[PDB]
């Protein structure tokens, strides 16, 4: 009998156990979450600890079927989900070491506390809001130089023990590792490599750079009215002055530089609380929705047994998308009457459509192509829910409204400090730390080379000087909690695409930014044909089956922003177009 | 026997309103999942057609089922209903097959012990009121 019948028969085992462990593991995560107590945190516990042994045990019997021996690309795939190692192949003492140096890393940041406030919500308060260069100083400062200067040694072993680590596995370092989700092997038209994301992303910025140009010198006129002997007209940016604690977004900037500022915004929050809706009534209304467009409608156990509303007992009221398995889909979020649950409904209710279509595939091969789907198929649908013309036809605004060509400026420009000014933030950190996983960067020249890639990609100086006892990046959420960050940049591209197709099988005519595929059973054909396929083919094979094409592409992101460029284009045509890198504040 | 208070197990068929199903074309009962039960009919093929109950193809009676989630299912999970998973070959209608042998897969035989390629061959379905429509129970009866 073949090394491959073996194979199907173990992983037709697997599957069946692991359905029903996983399924109480996760019962018992969601009993927790709803209702915080004593009794709960153990009975988490308990499912959490069998379900890791189950998992390690199966890994380790099924490293005997070597690879090379089956030709179904199926079978490889699911035992390539669990033939990986992990830290396993690290000693005991490295792996304990390993654990350690993780834990203490995230408990310095999760509990630090400057001289008292607490950077959730006594410092980000403080950045979001005030209008003081001295007091936003000091707590930009103070956060760089409590945190960071504790998590810089702790990180340096850190790369030590995960470089290893990840050499041990048979690749070239960590940063290797973590490319290697976009990898496809011996499909015939469609392969992928873990050196060509790298060049995929350095070719799409390229193009990004001019809008960004323009968007940064609007900003910093703006900026420059609003702190009036602190700004050069030819520098860069501070980098306590974007209204977050280490410029992610730049969304808390609206308020300086609005376009037309005597034109409100779109806001029906007081035309639904002045109709009696509540919190039920947004989810039917997300759910007629997706059923507009030929997608299926929501289960009772869904309406039985999800939170749709703070019960006065503890809870965490994070809005949550829960898939148990055996045809379990809850939703945990504790909404209200406003306009932005009204789009949060529709974000987590697009996760639970996509959960719902590859509930058919075996069990290891249920999820996205790659990291970065669930995400753009969630955004997609808030995009397009938001349109006037949408919030025109559930009566939710008034007939006798007029679209004026000045608000819809007011609009972009609000997008885009959301969704561009971010990207070059998101490029830039992961790029440094690949180089510093690859060996590029030695010790000695880390903090000077952060603070050299900011002044060039992103436009950012900083208010005063950094030495090398000093570890900026880390004073980030994802850096010291071990988690990467290219899935945003990918994802922005991805849901450009995906609208862009699907507003084209819409029959939509006009520009981008007006499109609403409510009513289109054409554009939700397109959808559940990508949606239906798990991870069972290659991802760029599922980018082709919505889009055309099997790669990246920037060009409908920069179609959605039209209207946007050519009015900042009239805006810059006195003003300096690019910065210095010359310029520092001290 | 419609209206017995404990059904059988799918691979040990015993033979003798509210029907979700009844598909007209002695008494066999048993119970299986919600999403299997398309398989109680000719020409059909899966595991319960193949290890657990087969019907020919040329077909007189009837099948009827209907959800017992009320009954049979409880907070914490319902062990006692089982179903064969691995066989050496197909079934023939209407036989059975109440065997507790260990299946071999391999090439090297089992000393009648589990471990590596040797699989016991019975599994349960863990019944809860908590589950999707396709995973709930289901009762069976098929006539003649
Ligand atoms: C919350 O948990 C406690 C014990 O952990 C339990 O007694 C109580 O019934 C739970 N609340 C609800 C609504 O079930
Ligand atoms: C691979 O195996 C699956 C069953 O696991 C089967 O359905 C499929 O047809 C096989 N593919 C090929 C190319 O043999
Ligand atoms: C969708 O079609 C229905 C039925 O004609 C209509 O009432 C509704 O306004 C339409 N919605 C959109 C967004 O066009
Ligand atoms: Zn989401």
């Amino acid at each position: 009998s073949t090394i491959e019948e073996q194979a199907k028969t173990f992983l037709d085992k697997f599957n069946h156990e692991a359905e029903d462990l996983f399924y109480q593991s996760s019962l018992a995560s969601w009993n927790y979450n709803t209702n915080i107590t004593e009794e709960n945190v153990q009975n988490m516990n308990n499912a959490g600890d069998k379900w890791s042994a189950f998992l390690k045990e199966q890994s380790t019997l099924a490293q005997m079927y070597p690879l090379q021996e089956i030709q179904n690309l199926t079978v490889k795939l699911q035992l390539q989900a669990l033939q990986q190692n992990g830290s396993s192949v690290l000693s005991e003492d490295k792996s304990k070491r390993l654990n350690t140096i993780l834990n203490t890393m995230s408990t310095i940041y999760s509990t630090g506390k400057v001289c008292c406030l607490l950077l959730e919500p006594g410092l980000n308060e403080i950045m979001a809001n005030s209008l003081d260069y001295n007091e936003r100083l000091w707590a930009w400062e103070s956060w760089r130089s409590e945190v960071g200067k504790q998590l810089r040694p702790l990180y340096e072993e850190y790369v030590v023990l995960k470089n290893e680590m990840a050499r041990a596995n048979h690749y070239e370092d960590y940063g290797d590792y973590w490319r290697g989700d976009y990898e496809v092997n011996g499909v015939d038209g469609y392969d992928y490599s873990r050196g060509q994301l790298i060049e995929d992303v350095e070719h799409t910025f390229e193009e990004i750079k001019p809008l960004y140009e323009h968007l940064h010198a609007y900003v910093r006129a703006k900026l420059m009215n609003a702190y009036p002997s602190y700004i050069s007209p030819i520098g860069c940016l501070p980098a306590h002055l974007l209204g977050d604690m280490w410029g992610r977004f730049w969304t808390n900037l609206y308020s300086l530089t609005v376009p037309f500022g005597q034109k409100p915004n779109i806001d029906v929050t007081d035309a639904m609380v002045d109709q009696a809706w509540d919190a039920q009534r947004i989810f039917k209304e997300a759910e007629k929705f997706f059923v507009s467009v030929g997608l299926p409608n929501m289960t009772q156990g869904f309406w039985e047994n999800s939170m749709l509303t703070d019960p006065g007992q503890k809870a965490v009221c994070h809005p949550t998308a829960w898939d148990l398995g055996k045809g379990d889909f809850r939703i945990l979020m504790c909404t209200k009457v406003t306009m932005d649950d009204f789009l949060t409904a529709h974000h987590e209710m697009g996760h639970i459509q996509y959960d719902m279509a590859y509930a058919a595939q075996p069990f290891l091969l249920r999820n996205g192509a790659n990291e970065g789907f669930h995400e753009a198929v969630g955004e997609i649908m808030s995009l397009s829910a938001a349109t006037p013309k949408h919030l025109k036809s559930i009566g939710l605004l008034s007939p006798d409204f007029q679209e004026d060509n000045e608000t819809e400026i007011n609009f972009l420009l609000k997008q885009a400090l959301t969704i561009v000014g971010t990207l070059p933030f998101t490029y830039m950190l992961e790029k440094w730390r690949w180089m510093v996983f690859k060996g590029e960067i030695p010790k000695d020249q880390w903090m000077k080379k952060w603070w050299e890639m900011k002044r060039e990609i992103v436009g950012v100086v900083e208010p005063v000087p950094h030495d090398e006892t000093y570890c900026d990046p880390a004073s980030l959420f994802h850096v010291s909690n071990d988690y990467s960050f290219i899935r945003y940049y990918t994802r922005t591209l991805y849901q450009f695409q995906f609208q862009e197709a699907l507003c084209q099988a819409a029959k939509h005519e006009g520009p981008l930014h007006k499109c609403d595929i409510s009513n289109s059973t054409e554009a939700g054909q397109k959808l559940f044909n990508m949606l239906r396929l798990g991870k069972s083919e290659p991802w760029t094979l599922a980018l082709e089956n919505v889009v055309g094409a099997k790669n990246m592409n920037v060009r409908p992101l920069l179609n959605y922003f039209e209207p946007l460029f050519t009015w900042l284009k009239d805006q810059n045509k006195n003003s300096f177009v690019g910065w210095s890198t010359d310029w520092s504040p001290y | 026997v419609f209206n017995a208070t404990r059904f059988a197990s799918v691979y040990a068929w015993n033979r003798k309103a509210s029907f979700s199903t009844f598909k007209c074309y002695y008494a066999d009962s048993f119970v299986i999942r919600g999403d299997e039960v398309r398989q109680i009919a000719p020409g059909q093929t899966g595991k319960i057609a193949d290890y657990n109950y087969k019907l020919p193809d040329d077909f007189t009676g009837c099948v009827i089922a209907w959800n017992s989630n009320n009954l049979d299912s409880k907070k914490g999970g319902n062990y006692n209903y089982l179903y064969r998973l691995f066989r050496k070959s197909k079934l023939k209608p209407f036989e059975r097959d109440t065997s507790m042998e260990i299946y071999q897969a391999g090439n090297t035989p089992c000393n009648g012990v589990k471990g590596f390629n040797c699989y016991f061959p019975l599994q349960s379905y863990g019944f809860r009121p908590t589950y999707g429509v396709g995973y709930q129970p289901y009762r069976v009866v098929v006539l003649s």
